[PDB]
This record gives structure tokens, C-alpha cells and sequence, in this order.
């Protein structure tokens, strides 16, 4: 022979993958990728986020002091874990405006409570309750102070609170809600109460309403929580002549990257930057098919378990 | 698929290809054989590998957002929540899928474009001395060696040298 | 339009054409002919009809939502829903007119592409027996009948019969 | 002749369509397609949907009981039908937060009433008014319930209600609040009224305030509505002296597609899946320009209706 | 880059080019010379500014919207708020960058597009009187003056008054 | 030489722009242009817009009358402009909803106060204070009027009003808090006051708070304000016992184009239609990275300070 040939071509695979094109819904490729991700692991790795565990304990009872909440003083997290198994074993209370001071002090990442000296003249301090039995005897909320009458009167509470630091503060405090008229006045000698707490800038003025509730825990009582954001510079007054629940101090406030979540999985000591009820995931792909609720560096929540990106050429076999 | 070259005037692939996605396959008067061409390859995973790496970093990180799964019945507030959440959802997917299907079609694209390349600069080095037989191959019209074939793979084949014999043999 | 086939190098269409899209049309020794390529004509209708069937089906069913109409003025509510619905709709109305912008340019450059694509191959089939004359026809060195130009329609022509004969027509 | 020629091209029509691309904004090619819908044909048509027209009354009068309303009872609807020509024939009322519970029973589908058995010691039942005649006599709502004292007393009312079913219970109560301060020691002998209803993990007090309103239908009085949903497991309490509208049973609370429209449209017995306030359109094309507020398996209102898309090539003319 | 003429066979650009963006360069039996081609110069800038123009007119116009910095904590309102305004950013900002990343690829491909087409025009005008010598230039295998260039730049070249000589000339 | 050689190219600049692509991230392409714009003047423009500078005072204390604002009388604007530097210098008050009073004013355009004859008898007009100096005497705001007892008694007050015009009707009121318990009884005779305001569709009801305030300007009371809005064909009635800040006419409502925007930049005489609060920005791009906040035909806010297209072919250079 006098001459000669050269052939020029491209490499198949046996098997290749199905992709969706603009023109075409199954065209068969060499190779391709996924976006999504759908598995987790099942625990919450500790690191290098700081977890805390709620085992018993919800937010706000570990913030007014429950007396099976009691390690929880000055607890720091970067986020909080509340579990469903979660009770309550103190005086039946009640927030108006509940999700907003769970985010207000999920968010802030800190429980850590400075005691102030407040001056009550005329008043009986610490009361107590046979339901939030701390020990033996009977106890109530330790942020808290039930002031009732002392002997046979009850004056007209009026104590100030100037804020000379360079931070705000959080102020919580509460009004009684009693079950009859016998023991209103029996508690506060007068016939109807009041509490008012002023800044500069806002006031809340607050009456409580005597009234029967169902039985919790052997009470037909209530109490009401509220809160006060105090800033620098400002000032508190607090005015009232019945059905007050004093507060002690104040919370420090601050800002930064802090959240909380509920889930029931358990905590081991693996390294993840994303964190899913479910459990930490890997953060390898873009997206995301487990949870729509994410702490973290976290892929994206798309609603297809598969998408499938090309690598590669067109497949065509022998 | 816009040039016609993969499953166009070329009918199959190489399954015993293993070298590189792109390569060559020659007959000669001492035998057969078979290489590769690193520079479309490398073209080809390149530009593949910078639109990969251009989508999957990420831009989002948040902290606090609204609530999305309630246990009552409200009013309006929830209304608009849900509202806003199921605007976003939608709104995201959309992006989602018109992303991907835009990306795949340009990388078949450019995968088919890349061997069309090849192709034409193969044919501009054989100037006439060669003759395309429609099928991806082309008929050498003078005689080469072993070492002739890798002349034309590394870029320096000389034209002129065979000219004379190739067009007395192609043309007579 | 990127490829310069239709409203480049073919003058005008033919609408006499009513067969298929792309046909040929040839002047014989024996009169005059037309007639049509059904592979490029289907190859297009086919992908033009999955892009519109795939654009076209429906992926939204919505049963409660917010109010969009108010009769009294209120505050805060309502302008927040008012801006959500504005954001909605500003953000939707994009989408709609940036789909149809690309998806005509990729249905016009692929209609392009296919006539080329048959340009090409009948160049292929034709190895040396024709010279092109730059307007969209060649010009055949050998005589043929109208069984001839069917061979080269069909795809199976053999050049080699023909090959002295039109070398010597068009080179002396 | 000794050659030949073959010459190729392609197909044109004498007039093509416009469309707008990436480069050019008028492009002519040989056929295009629209895909937004801006007809409708005046009508709702109703198949598949079951399709309730509320001629004359609205949802809440229907839901109360007006007598000229007395046609809705137990009324089954997929999508209920509001027309303006609306109006009311009893009682003067007032609902806070009206939206909300007009959402609540749109959404629900159904005015399944089941009447209880309550026991009312001490009062006069089935009061009457001269503004809601019922016949030839007077008449009130026929699913509430008012008292007024029994001789010369107005005892402290305490209702129980326990929920042992295993769906939610939804229960409609008012409160009167009357003209004049004589006319409310001649109904109910105490100076001053109160309503509180209250479940497990909530409660409503309601206080009445005397004042003159402005005179509609002959009166200057006025009736506030109020609603409570009770859960399975839970348990209602009704506490009063004075100032209740008591209810009668409970409606029957669902969970399904259904909703409420505002239109005047006729309606015939045609089919189409998808609904509008000015008729059926139908559903062939992805997008629609008539209006935003759609029932059913709508295409999307956009605002552009000239939206072309190409199905042809480019049109080159002889 | 996909039809592979700029950055392609094509070396480099032309600095002292300044008349317009596509042109010639001959060298002659008389001298050396240089000229431009204003055709496919203008298709070029015709649909480079009109895609500009189609882009950078508005759309938008607002007066009265949402509070979207606040000085106090406040609830729901805000939270529900802020979280739309978040979702408006974050899903305009897309776009932004979607659209520019598609825009500039088109436009390199069309302004690469019509380099090939050019050429592919200046080749299928010399019909068998050229050689491409396989780096962007043709050999023209007869003598032409700066008057025969001229022919080939405003599209009246009569390429059978030269055949028989440049055949003679290149075959043999 | 009997041959000839013909090349062809395309042109190339020295320092090109370097853009972003589908495949690469940094191209090298002959020209470029920008999508954002950056920058401002630092001055806002009074042309072809109509601003309104309210060098010390806010939009509410222009509207109520402030002594120190009574050059705002009237005052019709297509943008007020809200200095930091602004301070009242009145009878301290309060306005419950504030930003939706602010934000009904702002929109309106207007400051139009048609003034109306009220009758109050039995009662003194007129009303003054110390803090609030109209010249070297007291004074008051100069929309409201200020009732007080008449010698020894001071009656139930009950005005009427009905709007026979075509337009909305705007009344602004309000109720007065007193400090103590003494100066209740010594400017009302009677020891609980009450003020309702109501039309045929509505109605509001406010009751005085007595109580002590921080000291503001040397006095320890307050004022709550309230806005009433009369569609035509409506009437409104003004019912009260003490603790009411009457009105003296009704501003008149409009629809239109107007805003309000808080901002220290002066103003010039330039043109100019697009205005943030740093100054007026041209608006020949469509995008800026200035401020979110925006008045006009303004381009869009995005992040970037750089979004580059390609307007010219690739840069490869010799
Ligand atoms: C008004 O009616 C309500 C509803 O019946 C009364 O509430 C009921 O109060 C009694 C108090 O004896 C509750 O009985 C208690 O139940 C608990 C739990 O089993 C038990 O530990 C106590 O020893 C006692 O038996 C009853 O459950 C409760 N009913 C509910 C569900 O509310 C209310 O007392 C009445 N008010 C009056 C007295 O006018
Ligand atoms: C305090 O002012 C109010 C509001 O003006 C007075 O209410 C008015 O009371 C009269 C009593 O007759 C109502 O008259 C009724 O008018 C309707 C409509 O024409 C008519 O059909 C009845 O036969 C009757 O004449 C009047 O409507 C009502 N005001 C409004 C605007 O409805 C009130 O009387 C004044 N103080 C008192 C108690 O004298
Ligand atoms: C209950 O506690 C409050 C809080 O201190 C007492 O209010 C205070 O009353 C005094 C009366 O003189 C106010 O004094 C004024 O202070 C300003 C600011 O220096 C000054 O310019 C005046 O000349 C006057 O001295 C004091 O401001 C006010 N408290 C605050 C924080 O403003 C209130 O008196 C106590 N209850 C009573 C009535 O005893
Ligand atoms: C992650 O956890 C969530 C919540 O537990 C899982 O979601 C539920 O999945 C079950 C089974 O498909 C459904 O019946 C529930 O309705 C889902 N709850 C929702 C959506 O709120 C989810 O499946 C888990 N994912 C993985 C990968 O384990
Ligand atoms: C490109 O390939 C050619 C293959 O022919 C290489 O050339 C040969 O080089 C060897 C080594 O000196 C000589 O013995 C042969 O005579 C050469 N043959 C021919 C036909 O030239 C060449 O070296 C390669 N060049 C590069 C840069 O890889
Ligand atoms: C393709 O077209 C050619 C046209 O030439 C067909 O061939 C001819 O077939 C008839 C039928 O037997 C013969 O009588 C002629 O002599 C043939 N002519 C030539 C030039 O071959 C051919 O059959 C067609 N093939 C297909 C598969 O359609
Ligand atoms: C469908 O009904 C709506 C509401 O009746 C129509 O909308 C109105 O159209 C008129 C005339 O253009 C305008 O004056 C109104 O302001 C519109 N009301 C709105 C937008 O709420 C709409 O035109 C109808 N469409 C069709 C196709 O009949
Ligand atoms: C196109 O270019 C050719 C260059 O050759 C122009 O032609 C020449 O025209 C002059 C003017 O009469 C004559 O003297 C020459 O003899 C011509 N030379 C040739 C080779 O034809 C021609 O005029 C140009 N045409 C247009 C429309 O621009
Ligand atoms: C326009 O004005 C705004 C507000 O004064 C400027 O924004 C602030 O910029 C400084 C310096 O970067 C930051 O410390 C502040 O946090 C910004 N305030 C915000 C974002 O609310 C903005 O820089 C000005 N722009 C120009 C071009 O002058
Ligand atoms: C397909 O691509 C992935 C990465 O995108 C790579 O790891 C894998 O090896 C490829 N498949 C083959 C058969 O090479
Ligand atoms: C919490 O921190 C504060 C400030 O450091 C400190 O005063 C207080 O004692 C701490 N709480 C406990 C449990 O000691
Ligand atoms: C244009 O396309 C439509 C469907 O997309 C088709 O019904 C119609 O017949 C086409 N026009 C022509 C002239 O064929
Ligand atoms: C409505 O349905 C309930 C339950 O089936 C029934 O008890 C009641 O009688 C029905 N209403 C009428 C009008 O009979
Ligand atoms: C680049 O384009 C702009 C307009 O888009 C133009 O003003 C400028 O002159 C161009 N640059 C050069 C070097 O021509
Ligand atoms: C404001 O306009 C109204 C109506 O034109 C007029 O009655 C009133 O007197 C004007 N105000 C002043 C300051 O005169």
C-alpha cells in the first residue's frame, strides 16, 4: 500500500448519566455531578460552635430561675437546644408577647444577671409558694420578689433606677393575677392594684384581674410577666400600690451571632460548621434536602433530592 | 450539539480512551496505534472546572429570621408570613432549575465545540495532502512512518516536503 | 444568525417550499426539479416542541393567600402587603420577559445552525467532483440524471465512479 | 450541458410574526405563539367545583343566623360567592378583628352547627328584638342565645363545656353593650357587666361600655362577636353576671381547599378549573392578563400581554 | 470562542488597526497596505448597543414603601419586615449577576462569530484560485495588483479570468 | 514574485478591562462599561421637585401648631426634609401609633386647616400654659382648643358635625393625663373623665390616666393625641365629662405624589430628579450603590461597588 489514513474521535463510557438540557428533558453524558445533599448524621457535633443542652429546661424558665432550672445560672451559649420533654414546676405564670422575649433573649446569648439593692419600705420581701418547693420548704422564682403587705398596710411603692454604664439593660418583672376577692385583700389591703414602670421614652401600666383559672399544679392564680429595656443614660421608675412581682436586677444585653433551636437528637464531639434539627450536615455542596431550618454555614433548602449538573461530553456508545 | 461534531459526523465514541477525553487513532503502512492531545483536553477541563467552582461557593449566612411553623391559628400576621415564606420558596426553585438547565446545555456546547477545533486544525495542517472521508478520518495521500503521524500531533508537520508525491498521487 | 447560513450566504427563502423546512432544489440535463430533507426539518421540530413543551407545563396551584385590595387606609399591615404583592409581581415580570428574550435567540441560532449542518454534509458527500459557488448551490463537474441527484439525497453517492471524468472537466 | 447544480435553502411565508431576542427588539420570523391569556367569558361555570352563590347575605350573617339567611343553614361549599348587593335585617353587630374570623370560616367549608345542651339557672332565655322579626312576631339570630334576668336577679352564670370528640369545636358568643345606664339595670340588675370564657391555655374578659351610638334599624345599642376554638381533650368555662349572649352549640371545624370570592358574575353549567372575580378563563396557557385574584389551577398574572415566543426560523422574503 | 477565530487560528490583534474592528492587510508584487471592512464592523456595533439599550432602560418607580431602619426593639412587625427586605436584596442581587455573566459570554461569542464569518465570506470568494496557508492569510496563486485586492475587499471578484493561470501555477 | 498574500484580523488596545463570563471569571476584552453608580454631590436640588426644609421642626409639631412652627401654616410640599437638629418647645404630649399619623401626614402633600365653628357651653375656652409661650403671655397649640370647667360645674359636652362636602375630613383631638388627683377635681369637677369620638362606621373611646411623670419643660402631666378621618356622607359626634382637647377644624386629605425623608444635607438650586438623603445622584445608570433610601426616578441600590459588560470583542495584543 501506498498510503495511509488517520482517524480522529472522542472517548464513551458504558454506562454515562441522564441530564436535562435546554432542548432536550434526557440526554446521556460521560459524567455528572449532584447539587443537592440528603443525608445527616443524626448527632450535633460541639464543635466549634457552643452548644447547650436544655435537657428539662425551656428558655424563660431558665431565665426566671425554676428551681429545676438552677444550673442554668450565667449560662453563655451560641446556641441553644430546647428538647420537647420539657416541663414547668413552678408557679403557673403567663407572657403576653411570648416569641418576642424568646427571640429577644435567644438572640442576646447570655444569661448573666447583675443583683441591684431596690429599697421596698412597708412591704414584706420574699414571699413564697408550697408549688415551687426549692428543698424542703416552700420557694418561689429566685429572680423574683413577691412583696405582700406588712401587718396591715400596704403603701404606695415608688423606687427609682438611674443607668450610669455604657450598656442596656433588661429588666423583668410581673403582676399577680389573684382567684377571688378574699385574697386580694387579704395580700394587698386595698380592693384594686396597679403597677406602672416608666422610662423616659415609654410606660406600661398594668391591672390585675381577679378571676378563677383552672387548676395548675393546685393554683387558681396567675402571674403576668413583662419586661423594660433601659439605656444609657436613661432611667426606671417603678410605681404601684398592689399585685407587684419586684424584680432583683438586671440581664446584660449584647449582640452578636446566637439562636435556638428545638430538636431531640443527641450531642457527640465531632467537628460540622452547619447545624440541622435533624443533626449536623456537611457543607461540601451547594444545596441542601433535609432541613429548611439551619445554623451555620449551611447549603441551600431546594425542593429536588436530584439535580444534576454535567462534566462531561455526550455519550455515545459503540 | 450546535456544530455537528460529537454524535454528528463523528457516529461513536472511544471506549478504550483512558489517556484523555480527546486523541487520535491512525493506520499506517507498519501497523495501528492510538494517543491523546492534551491541549483540548485541558481546554475542556478548565473551563469546566471554573464554571463548577464559579456556582457552588456560597453567599448566604443568617442568624435570626421569622417564624415558619405555628401550633394556633391567628389572623393576618400568620397569613403573611406564610405568604412571604411560600414567595421566597418559589421564587428560589425557579432560579434553582433555570441555573442548571442553562449550564448543562453550555456545557455540551462547549464540549462539542472543543473537538470541532481540533478538527479544523488538524485539517489546516494537512493543507493537500490529505482529503477528508466524511466520517472523521482523513486519507493521507503520500506515505508516512511512525514518526510522520506524531509530526502532525505535536504541530510541525511540513506540507511541502510530500507535496509533489501527494498531488501526483491524489490528482493522477 | 451566528453561524451566517440563513440571511447570509442563501439569499432569500423559498416559498414555494410547502413539503418541509429545508429541501434542495436542482437544474438537471433533463429540466428542472425540487424537493425536501425530512432528518433536518425533524431534528428541528423536535427541539423546538420539547423547549415549548417544556416551558409550557404548569407548576403553581395556590388555594389561600393574602388580601390584595383594601378599602379603608390602616398602617403598617397594609403597606407591608402592598410592597410584598409589588415585590412579587416586579420580581416575576422580569422572569417572564428574560425566558422568551434567550429562549428566541437559542431557537433562532439552532434553526441556523441545522441548515449549515446540511450544507456541510452535502459538501462532505461530494468529495471533489463539485466546486461551491458561494451563493448556496455547487456546481457538479460530471453529468448526472435525475437518479443521480436522488443518490445524493439519500445519502449514499459514490464518488470514485465520477472522479476522472470531473477532474478532468474542471482542471483542463 | 455537460453539469449540473443542486442549490439549497429554506422556507418563508409572506407575512411572519415579530419577536424580541437577545440582540434585536423586532425580529421577523415565520410563526410564533402567545402565552399569556386575557379573555374571559363572563360566567363561572360550576363543574368541577362545587360553587355556593350567597345572593343576598354574606358569610358572617349566614354564619349567625340572620332570618333572612335562614336558606345557608348547614350550607357545604367549595367556593362561596359574595355579591355587593349584600346588606343585614337584624340585630346592629360589631366583630374585632373581622377579617380574621371571615378567613377562618371561608377556609373551613362547611356551617355544620351541632346544637348542645346548656343549662342557664337564674335567666330568662330566647330574647327577642323588634329589628330582626322572624315572621310576624319578634326575633333575634337563631345560633345565640340572650339573657336577661329572671323576675328581679341576675345570678353569676358558671357554664362548664367538656370536648371528649376528636375534632376542634368552634363556639360563637357576643356581648351586648346597651344605650343608656337605666336600660341596663332594667336587663341585668348589676351596674356593670363582664363575660370571661376561658379554656386550658387561654381566656377572653369582656367588659360592656354604655355610650349612645348612632340610631340603625331603630336602635342605639350594639352586640360585639366573639369566637373560641376548643381542642381535643380540653374543656370550655363560661363565667358571667351580666351582658352575655350565650351560644348554642358548636360549628364543625375542617381542613381542605375552599375560599371565598368577591364577584358578580352569573354563574351557568359549563366546566373550567380555573375561577376569576369576572368568570371562568380557561387554563391552556401559562400566564393570564385579567385579573390577580384567581381560585383553582390558574395560569400566573403578568402585566405584559404582547409576550411572543418563536417556533419557526427567521423570515427572508423574496 | 466557540467558533475558534479569535484566540483561535488567529495569532494576535492588530494594534494599529484604528479605522474599525474587523479589516485587511495584503502584501503584494507593488508594496504593503492595510484597509477595513465596515460591514461586519457595523453588524457588530448595531447589536452590541442595541442589547446595551435593551438592558439600561427603567422599569421602576416608587414613592411610598415600608420603614426599613428602626431605632427601638419592637416584635413580629419588625422581624417580619426585615426578613422581606432581606429576601428582595438577596433575589435582585442574582439576577444582577445572572444577567451580566450571560450577556458577556453572548457577546464574546458573536464578536468571535463574526471574525469566522468574514473569513469564511473571503474564502468561499476566491473559488479555487487561493490556498489558506492555515494562520488567517490566503496565497493567491496569481498576480494581482492593488487594484485585484480591491476586487476581493468590495465583493466583485471574478475569479475565472485568473483560473487558468493560478491553476497552472499552484497544481503544477 | 508572481503571488500575492491577503490577512486578515481584528484590533487590539494596550490596557483593555478585564470581565466576568459564564466559563471565566477575569477576561481581558477591549472595552467596558459599568452598571453601578457611587457617588453623590452632596446638595439636594430644589428643581423640578417642590422640597420643604424643616430647619427645627418635625412634620406632628408643624401640624399640631408649636409656637416656634407657626411659619409651617399652610405649607404645601411635594418632599419635607426632617432635620436631627428639631426639638418642641410646647405642652409635653404623646401620640399613640406615631408612624402612622407621620406617615398618613407625610403622604398627603398638605397642611390645609379649614377652621370650623364648634358650640361648647358650659364650659371656658381658650386654655394656656407656661411651658408653651405664644409671645411674653401663655399659650397653647394653635390647632387644638383646651377646655376647662366654668365657675363650679362642667357639663356632658355633645357636638355634632356632618360632612357635606366631597372630600375626606382629617380631626386631630385629644385627652389630657393630669399629675395628681387635686388638679383633676379643680379643672373637671368630676373625678373620672371619658372622651368618645365616633362616626356611623367607627368609634374610639379614651379614658384619662392620672398618674406622675418625669418632669419635661416643668410639668409632670401629658397629652395623648388622636386623629378621626370623615369620608363624605359621614357625620361625626363628639361625646365627653372632662380630660378632652377639643379641635378646631379639619385639614383637608388629598391623593397624590409626596414623602418625607430625614437628611442634614442643604439644599441649592441645581436640577436634579432623583434625591437620597446625602444629596441628589444623577441617573443616567441603572444601578447605584449610594443609599437604599430613594425619592424620584431613581436607579436601583445593589452591593456592588463593580459590575462590568463587555461592549467590544477580546484584547489580545502583540
Ligand atoms: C365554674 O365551672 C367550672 C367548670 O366546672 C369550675 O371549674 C371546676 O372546678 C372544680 C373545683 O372543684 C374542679 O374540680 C377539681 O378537679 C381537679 C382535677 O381532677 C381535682 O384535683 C380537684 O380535687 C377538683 O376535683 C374542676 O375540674 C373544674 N372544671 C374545669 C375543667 O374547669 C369552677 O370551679 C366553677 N366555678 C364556680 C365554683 O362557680
Ligand atoms: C347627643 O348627640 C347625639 C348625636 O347627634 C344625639 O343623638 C341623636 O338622637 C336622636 C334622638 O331622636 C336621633 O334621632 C333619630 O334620627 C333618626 C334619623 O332621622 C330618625 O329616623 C329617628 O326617628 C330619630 O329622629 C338622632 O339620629 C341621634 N343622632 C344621630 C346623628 O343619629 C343625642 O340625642 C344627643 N344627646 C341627647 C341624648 O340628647
Ligand atoms: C416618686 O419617684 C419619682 C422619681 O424621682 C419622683 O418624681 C420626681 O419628682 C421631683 C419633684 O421635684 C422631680 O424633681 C424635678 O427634677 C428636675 C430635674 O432636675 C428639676 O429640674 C425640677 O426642678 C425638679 O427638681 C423629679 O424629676 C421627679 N423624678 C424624675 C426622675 O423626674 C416622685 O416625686 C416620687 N413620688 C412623689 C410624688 O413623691
Ligand atoms: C429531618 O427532620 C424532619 C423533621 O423531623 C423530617 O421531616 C418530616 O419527614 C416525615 C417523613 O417524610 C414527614 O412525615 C413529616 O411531615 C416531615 N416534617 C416536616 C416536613 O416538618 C425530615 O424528613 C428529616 N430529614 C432527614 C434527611 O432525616
Ligand atoms: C514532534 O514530533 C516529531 C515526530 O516526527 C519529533 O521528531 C523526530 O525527532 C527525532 C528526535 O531527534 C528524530 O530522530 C526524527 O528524525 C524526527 N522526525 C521528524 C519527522 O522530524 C519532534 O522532535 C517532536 N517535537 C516536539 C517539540 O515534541
Ligand atoms: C437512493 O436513491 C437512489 C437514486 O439513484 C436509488 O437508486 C436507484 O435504484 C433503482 C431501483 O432499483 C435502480 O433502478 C437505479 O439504477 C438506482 N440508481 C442508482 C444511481 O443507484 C436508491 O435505491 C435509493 N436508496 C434508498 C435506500 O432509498
Ligand atoms: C376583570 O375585572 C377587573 C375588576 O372589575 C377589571 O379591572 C378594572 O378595569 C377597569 C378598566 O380598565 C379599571 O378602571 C379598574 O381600575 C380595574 N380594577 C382593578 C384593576 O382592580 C379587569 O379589567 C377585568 N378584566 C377583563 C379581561 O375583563
Ligand atoms: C470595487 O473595487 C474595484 C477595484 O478593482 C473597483 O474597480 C476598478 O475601477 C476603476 C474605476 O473605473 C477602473 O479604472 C479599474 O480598471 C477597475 N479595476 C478592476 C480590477 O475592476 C470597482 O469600481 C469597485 N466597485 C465598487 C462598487 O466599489
Ligand atoms: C450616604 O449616606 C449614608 C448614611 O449617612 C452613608 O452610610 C454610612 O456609611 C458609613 C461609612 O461607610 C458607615 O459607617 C455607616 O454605617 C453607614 N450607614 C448606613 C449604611 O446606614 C453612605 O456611606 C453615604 N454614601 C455616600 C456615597 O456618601
Ligand atoms: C466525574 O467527575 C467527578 C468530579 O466531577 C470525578 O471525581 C469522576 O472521576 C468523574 N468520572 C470519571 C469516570 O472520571
Ligand atoms: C453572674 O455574673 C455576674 C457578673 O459577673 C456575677 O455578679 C454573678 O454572681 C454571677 N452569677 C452567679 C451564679 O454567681
Ligand atoms: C405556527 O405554530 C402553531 C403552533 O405552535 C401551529 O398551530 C401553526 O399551524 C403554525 N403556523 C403555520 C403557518 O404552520
Ligand atoms: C346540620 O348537621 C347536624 C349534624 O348532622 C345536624 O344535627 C343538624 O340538625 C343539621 N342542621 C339542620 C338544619 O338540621
Ligand atoms: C468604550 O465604550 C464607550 C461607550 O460604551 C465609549 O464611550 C468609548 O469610547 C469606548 N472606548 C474606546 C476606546 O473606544
Ligand atoms: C389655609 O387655607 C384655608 C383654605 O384656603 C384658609 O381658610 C386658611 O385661612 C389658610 N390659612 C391661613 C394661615 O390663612
Amino acid at each position: 500500500n501506498s498510503t495511509a489514513t488517520l482517524c480522529l474521535g472522542h472517548h464513551a463510557v458504558p454506562n454515562g448519566t441522564l441530564v436535562k438540557t435546554i432542548t432536550d428533558d434526557q440526554i446521556e453524558v460521560t459524567n455528572a455531578t449532584e447539587l443537592v445533599q440528603s443525608s445527616s448524621t443524626g448527632k450535633i457535633c460541639n464543635n466549634p460552635h457552643r452548644i447547650l443542652d436544655g435537657i428539662d429546661c425551656t428558655l424563660i424558665d431558665a431565665l426566671l430561675g425554676d428551681p429545676h432550672c438552677d444550673v442554668f445560672q450565667n449560662e453563655t451559649w451560641d446556641l441553644f437546644v430546647e428538647r420537647s420533654k420539657a416541663f414547668s414546676n413552678c408557679y403557673p405564670y403567663d407572657v403576653p408577647d411570648y416569641a418576642s422575649l424568646r427571640s429577644l433573649v435567644a438572640s442576646s446569648g447570655t444569661l448573666e444577671f447583675i443583683t441591684e439593692g431596690f429599697t421596698w419600705t412597708g412591704v414584706t420581701q420574699n414571699g413564697g409558694s408550697n408549688a415551687c418547693k426549692r428543698g424542703p420548704g416552700s420557694g418561689f422564682f429566685s429572680r423574683l420578689n413577691w412583696l405582700t403587705k406588712s401587718g396591715s398596710t400596704y403603701p404606695v411603692l415608688n423606687v427609682t433606677m438611674p443607668n450610669n454604664d455604657n450598656f442596656d439593660k433588661l429588666y423583668i418583672w410581673g403582676i399577680h393575677h389573684p382567684s377571688t376577692n378574699q385574697e386580694q385583700t387579704s395580700l394587698y389591703v386595698q380592693a384594686s392594684g396597679r403597677v406602672t414602670v416608666s422610662t423616659r421614652r415609654s410606660q406600661q401600666t398594668i391591672i390585675p384581674n381577679i378571676g378563677s383559672r383552672p387548676w395548675v399544679r393546685g393554683l387558681s392564680s396567675r402571674i403576668s410577666i413583662y419586661w423594660t429595656i433601659v439605656k444609657p443614660g436613661d432611667v426606671l421608675v417603678i410605681n404601684s400600690n398592689g399585685n407587684l412581682i419586684a424584680p432583683r436586677g438586671y440581664f446584660k444585653m449584647r449582640t452578636g451571632k446566637s439562636s435556638i433551636m428545638r430538636s431531640d437528637a443527641p450531642i457527640d464531639t465531632c467537628i460540622s460548621e452547619c447545624i440541622t434539627p435533624n443533626g449536623s450536615i456537611p457543607n461540601d455542596k451547594p444545596f441542601q434536602n433535609v432541613n429548611k431550618i439551619t445554623y451555620g454555614a449551611c447549603p441551600k433548602y431546594v425542593k429536588q433530592n436530584t439535580l444534576k449538573l454535567a462534566t462531561g461530553m455526550r455519550n455515545v456508545p459503540e | 450539539g450546535l456544530f455537528g461534531a460529537i454524535a454528528g459526523f463523528i457516529e461513536n465514541g472511544w471506549e478504550g480512551m483512558i489517556d484523555g477525553w480527546y486523541g487520535f487513532r491512525h493506520q499506517n503502512s507498519e501497523g495501528t496505534g492510538q494517543a491523546a492531545d492534551l491541549k483540548s483536553t485541558q481546554a475542556a477541563i478548565d473551563q469546566i472546572n471554573g464554571k463548577l467552582n464559579r456556582v457552588i461557593e456560597k453567599t448566604n449566612e443568617k442568624f435570626h429570621q421569622i417564624e415558619k411553623e405555628f401550633s394556633e391559628v391567628e389572623g393576618r400576621i400568620q397569613d403573611l408570613e406564610k405568604y412571604v415564606e411560600d414567595t421566597k420558596i418559589d421564587l428560589w426553585s425557579y432560579n434553582a432549575e433555570l441555573l442548571v438547565a442553562l449550564e448543562n446545555q453550555h456545557t455540551i456546547d462547549l464540549t462539542d465545540s472543543e473537538m470541532n477545533k481540533l478538527f479544523e486544525k488538524t485539517r489546516r495542517q494537512l493543507r493537500e495532502n490529505a482529503e477528508e472521508m466524511g466520517n472523521g478520518c482523513f486519507k493521507i495521500y503520500h506515505k508516512c512512518d511512525n514518526a510522520c503521524i506524531e509530526s502532525i500531533r505535536n504541530g510541525t508537520y511540513d506540507h511541502d516536503v510530500y507535496r509533489d508525491e501527494a498531488l501526483n498521487n491524489r490528482f493522477q
